[PDB]
């Protein structure tokens, strides 16, 4: 059945790619007519979260903003914006989180179709999610609140690559935003423990390996060319770089804030602005590797649900794990 | 540790950027040589974009990104996949998440 | 895995030479740039000449890789060592053990 | 006490380095005629057991041979040499291992100076040792077998350093021989594990932890160069390098054979000539080191002298478990 959402609703035949396929999808005649009130219906909720969000970071005496959390799957983006950006943090609970740029906000909805049940893979819903996400950054663009300012908005995508970085800044300049960049950096190892630990019943992405790999690659390799930026030009914004210790634990590794470039831990700066080719794909969960991560982690909480995570795809590689557990629905 | 300021950060973090950057362009080097020995298919964009979109749906439109990154991933990051064919299968796996 | 052989090994050979001679200098450019943040003494031959043999007892005499073996070794291996005097312990160390 | 035998033995002052210490010691009457017969015995022993060798290596057929044995501390060099290179494993059985140019061989002797037992350390007694070398390096030079050929000889040294390599091609080139060179590589954790399970009774070296850690800065960093110089020179000899796999068994990696360079595992290659700065020094010896370590091997008997080794020193960090392991006389 494994047809995207995109094929099944759309009216007509699908053209291939860009500039073909993009439009047709934008043309609302260009689905039935069920799908294209569900996408007003999602587009509605993302923008309604979205306009929270800005309606308390401006209380918060926060000027036009594009918040960007940069970082490869599940570095610990979420609980950096928690911990170390308190403006955010206060928008973010008033929301549960919503109404952030992701290209994922749309596809738990989207899978259920409002059957109440999940019956479409993340991968058969991506294409239809990444066209709602677009529509959705698009109108936040010129967004007001109600004071007639330029709304703050915030963009968590991995942002690995240069002409992403580009896309955002020429966004923020083109708009009258300023950039508030937080780059969140885990070790590849512990991005695959923390794709395993997402449960299929949680609304966050299960992807397979080869997206959490080369997603670590281009984090990694374009990491220096985004603080250029913003040494570059101290009227962007500020950037804060955070890398993971031994322990787990976030630590700050670089940063520029009021055009002033610091490097509070030089031996993890050279660590996390390159790939370290060396692979992990064939390396396999066994006791020993289990016994290794537990080890290094001292939370009972996580250190439990790490071990789960990890004991049920026991015997298997880090790509068959991530296949399987990315499998299910 | 002391946290490294002003002149000294600059200066770490330029010596840094002329690290990676050799090593940046040493993986590759060296991926080729090897790519050759086994003969690995030669890496075609055009080709490849004839089985899929090498454009984010547009969003990368400078050729010279859209090469380097496909080329280099080809290379680099799957020396182990010796065709266009099937290396086309990574790239739609990865365009079907995000 | 395959053999290099012929062209190949030796083109393997010339990228890994060039890698790893861009490794060695950016080391010691981190090192030292570092090395002046922390207020680590400046290495000085003559001076810790004065408080151990750095010939290999007349082995070594070419005084260039005199210099770049323990001026490399004080700033790359031993970033941790802050004095001349500190480091002196090391070589001396070294020199009682083949 | 720790005077070495050197301020002991020697008679009057001691000059302080080269050329001013060296020559002092190289005239026997600057020293108590008891250990200058004893310098005399030991040099007739290992010159009596490398003519052995070399009257071995020259029935088997073998032309004026220098054997290096290149190589960090513990590396698995013995093994290599039994294994790998036929005609010397013939000859070392002749001599239970002894004839070669190690600046180690007369410690031991010179530690227990005939007593019976072992009164100075390998500190105290390493200077008079490497003088002895030195003496038995010298008269090896022009040594002739019974057909009044040039005997072959081994030196197994670290043989980490350009001057060191370029001395041993020198020599080799005037005195006539070929160099047949096997250099042997470990993972710096091999010779560390390696180093503990050398026993105080045996007569390997036990040293401290920089002399293993820079002893592997220096073969790794110093390796493309001997390779060079084979490739440069068809005539100079043969060269193979040997890397360590993941299971503990050394691997061909590159060699010189023939003037033919070949490059038998390349991602072993690329890793073993460079020192992966990234430190093991203060890396705690605790259940899951051993755990891991015991992971990677297979062979009982050595697996469990591997892990009797190092919970010895259990809750200690490399350097300081070392340190103790050195310490024992």
């Amino acid at each position: 059945q494994r047809k995207g959402t995109d094929e099944i609703y759309g009216l007509g035949s699908l053209p291939s790619a860009g500039p073909g396929r993009w439009e047709y999808l934008a043309n609302p005649g260009n689905w039935h007519p069920e799908r294209r009130k569900l996408h007003e219906k999602l587009l509605d909720q993302a923008r309604s979260s979205a306009l929270t969000l800005a309606e308390s970071l401006e209380s918060d005496g926060c000027q036009p903003t594009l918040f960007a959390l940069r970082g490869n799957t599940a570095t610990g983006k979420t609980r950096i914006a928690t911990k170390k950006i308190p403006v955010l943090a206060a928008a973010l609970k008033k929301t549960a989180g919503k109404g952030c740029v992701n290209p994922d906000v749309f596809k738990s909805s989207l899978a259920k179709s409002e059957t109440g049940a999940k019956i479409f893979s993340s991968a058969q819903v991506h294409s239809e999610s990444s066209f709602l996400a677009d529509r959705f950054e698009g109108g936040l663009r010129s967004q007001k609140t109600g004071s007639g300012a330029i709304a703050s908005i915030v963009v968590d995508k991995r942002l690995s690559r240069e002409y992403e970085i580009d896309s955002y800044i020429q966004l923020a300049k083109e708009t009258g935003r300023k950039v508030e960049l937080c780059d969140i950096d885990a070790p590849l190892e512990n991005s695959l423990v923390g794709v395993l630990q997402r449960k299929p019943e949680g609304e966050d992405p299960r992807p397979p390996y080869p997206v959490v790999s080369s997603g670590f690659v281009a984090v990694r390799s374009n990491r220096m060319y985004v603080i250029d930026r913003f040494i570059a030009d101290p009227s962007l914004g500020n950037y804060r770089l955070f890398g993971t210790a031994e322990d787990g634990e976030k630590v700050m590794v670089a940063s520029v804030i009021g055009g002033e470039f610091s490097v509070e831990n030089a031996e993890l700066y050279e660590k996390i602005t390159s790939p370290q080719l060396s692979d992990l794909a064939d390396k396999v969960i066994d006791k020993e590797l289990i016994d290794r991560l537990e080890n290094n982690i001292a939370d009972p909480e996580r250190a439990a649900k790490t071990r789960a995570a990890l004991e049920k795809y026991s015997g298997k590689s880090w790509s068959a794990a991530l296949a399987a557990h990315s499998e299910l629905i | 540790m002391k946290t490294l300021t002003g002149a000294d950060a600059l200066e770490f973090h330029k010596k840094l950027k002329e690290r990676n950057k050799a090593l940046h362009a040493s993986d590759l080097e060296l991926a080729l040589v090897h790519a050759d020995a086994v003969g690995k298919e030669r890496f075609d964009l055009e080709e490849l974009e004839k089985i899929c979109d090498t454009s984010d749906a547009g969003r990368l439109t400078d050729a010279k990104e859209r090469n380097d990154i496909y080329e280099r991933m080809y290379y680099v990051e799957y020396p182990n996949v010796m065709t266009l064919k099937e290396f086309a299968h990574i790239v739609e796996t990865l365009f079907s998440w995000s």
